[PDB]
DNA sequence: AAGAGAGTGAGGACGAACGCGCCCCCACCCCCTTTTATAGCCCCCCTTC
DNA sequence: GAAGGGGGGCTATAAAAGGGGGTGGGGGCGCGTTCGTCCTCACTCTCTT
């Protein structure tokens, strides 16, 4: 009864169904994305790119372009170089 | 190369490991033949990726108790496909699982795509996608599976006697020969044939039981069984002992 | 949110306004209406008036109002040549090609028009640095001579040996 | 003819170097969607008893 | 509640579009050990006294 034939594993279809339902992240307008980024900047001084993506919920490439337009990354000697939301 | 005999086939000698003129006796080469060896008497990404893929292949094989020869054949297929690099985009696990499927087919002991999927994290859909790509890349082919290619594994996994397996093999082959199930998958026919033979013997297996081992939904078994049920007396082997008479086989 | 999510839209909205070609200055209150920030805090109005709208290098105070600073940004071919000349004359340094493209729309026409007058230095990240082409003293030789110049290794010799050759040949 | 300081042998704590990772960013590909005929397989839901 | 049937979905097949997301291959630097340099001290001579 072990390794019985199966078209797809239950864990795989459930994950696939969840991704399909959630769908891919869309490209929001720059103004709305900028407003969300600046609003969240008050909560903390610095954000990680991966963590910032979850908050903004925008494509990584699109988010990076917006962040590059204003934001910059500072080299930190404690963990690694991370993005700083302050343009200056 | 006897100086007296240009173009002479020197005879290898194992006494000292030298080649002697076939008709002079002159020893050309003192002890150059190396008799003992001849006659039986910091890892690269490509290498590391192959290493992990080989580990996955062996891990998959042990799950379904495959012999090492199939694993070796699978490893050779992966090297060809991996080095050819037509499937670089595809995940190595999918390539390995498809290679394992091909290796089983090439050795005459096919495992159904569901059987290979059950031992791999890759879905059956993706294995089929990589299966077709591998054949194109390697310019190879696999002989079409038959109903009898699964009778031994299925019947053995169902704890069915040898006579039931023999009858099941005969029924499935005869049904295909009579074209009673045109277009049906061989696995579906094999499961239905097993069900008919099983129901006609002391060891009776339900539709659900055969589906689980065969990987075929009981509905699919029901459809194929319904097609062959009318010709039940003809499909059964002539020298078969019916615990349950053919006329009293389940109807559904 | 508060004190940070309101000032940005003022700058962003102002940048878009200039692209329409409206060089006319705008008041603090006037910009707030179009930025949907009419409810901005009272102490933010003075903070923007006193610090944000004067310290920023893109805000020009005109007749008491505020207007964009296209003069500082390069928007003409002649300005591009002049800016590089000042950098070389004052030794300020080069400018990345990206900083000019944003400031100068269709910068390719100006960059190609000046031709060799601009020295392009490609960074490892493909970023190009522009430097003024000082045409005062120029000198070049064939690649054969340059390759031969490299073939004459000099870092592999000590001071004593290097100076010895002078008296060896009689110079 | 006798004091502090020192040579020598000798033991003990600390900084730069060496690894030795764990995390990250940039190509590359795949996937998403839409249409259509085809047939088998399979799953969810409804219905009969 | 068990079982059969109806309706609906998945799959391959081509082809194009544009772009998000996953993944593999390199690059980057922080933190647990290791050895030589630095520093401290017990037992005898020496310049100054
Ligand atoms: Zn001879």
């Amino acid at each position: 009864t072990n390794y019985k034939p199966v078209a797809n594993h239950q864990y795989n279809i459930e994950y696939e169904r969840k991704k399909k339902e959630d769908g891919k992240r869309a490209r929001a307008d720059k103004q709305h994305v900028l407003d969300m980024l600046f609003s969240a900047f008050e909560k903390h001084q610095y954000y990680n790119l991966k963590d910032l993506v979850d908050i903004t919920k925008q494509p990584v490439v699109y988010l990076k372009e917006i962040l590059k337009e204003i934001g910059v990354q500072n080299v930190k000697g404690i963990h690694k170089n991370t993005w700083e939301l302050k343009p200056e | 190369t006897c100086p007296n005999h240009p173009d002479a086939i020197l005879v290898e000698d194992y006494r000292a490991g030298d080649m002697i003129c076939p008709e002079c006796g002159l020893v050309v080469g003192d002890r150059v033949i190396d008799v003992g060896s001849e006659w039986r008497t910091t890892m690269s990404s490509s290498d590391r990726a192959m290493m992990n893929a080989f580990k996955e292949i062996t891990t998959m094989a042990d799950r379904i108790n495959l012999p090492r020869n199939i694993v070796d054949r699978t490893n050779n297929l992966f090297k060809q496909v991996y080095e050819q690099k037509s499937l670089k985009g595809r995940a190595n696990d999918a390539i390995a699982s498809a290679c394992l499927y091909i290796a089983c087919r090439q050795e005459g002991v096919p495992r159904t795509f569901k059987e290979i999927c059950a031992v791999s994290r890759i879905s059956k859909k993706e294995i089929g996608r990589c299966f077709k790509l591998i054949l194109k890349a390697l310019e190879t082919s696999v002989d079409l599976i038959t109903t009898g290619d699964f009778m031994s594994r299925f019947c053995s996994n169902l704890c069915l006697p040898k006579q039931v397996q023999m009858a099941a093999t005969h029924i499935a082959r005869k049904a295909v020969e009579l074209d009673l199930v045109p277009g049906r998958s061989p696995i579906s026919v094999a499961a239905a044939a097993i069900y008919m033979a099983s129901q006609a013997s002391a060891e009776k297996r339900t539709q659900k039981e055969i589906g689980d081992i065969a990987g075929v939904a009981d509905v699919t078994i029901r459809q194929s069984y319904r097609l062959i049920y009318p010709r039940a007396p003809d499909l059964f082997p002539t020298d078969f002992k019916f615990d349950t008479p053919v006329d009293k086989l389940p109807q559904l | 949110g508060y004190k940070f999510g309101v000032l940005a839209k003022i700058v962003n909205y102002m940048k878009t306004r200039h692209q329409r070609g409206d060089t006319h200055p705008l008041t603090l209150d006037e910009i707030l209406d179009e930025t949907q920030h009419l409810d901005i805090g009272l102490k933010q109005k003075q903070w923007l008036m006193t610090e944000a709208l004067v310290n920023n290098p893109k805000i020009e105070v005109i007749d008491g109002k505020y207007a964009f600073k296209p003069k500082y940004n390069v928007r003409d071919k002649k300005a591009l040549l002049r800016l590089l000349d000042q950098h070389d004359q004052r030794g300020l340094g080069g400018i990345l090609l990206e900083d000019i493209e944003e400031a100068l729309p269709n910068s390719q026409k100006a960059v190609k028009a000046l031709g060799d007058q601009i020295l392009f230095v490609n960074r490892p990240d493909k970023k190009k640095i522009l430097f003024f082409n000082d045409k005062s003293c120029q000198f070049s030789v064939d690649e054969e001579f340059q390759k031969l110049w490299r073939s004459v290794t000099v870092d592999s010799m000590d001071e004593e040996k290097i100076e010895e050759y002078l008296k060896r040949q009689g110079i």
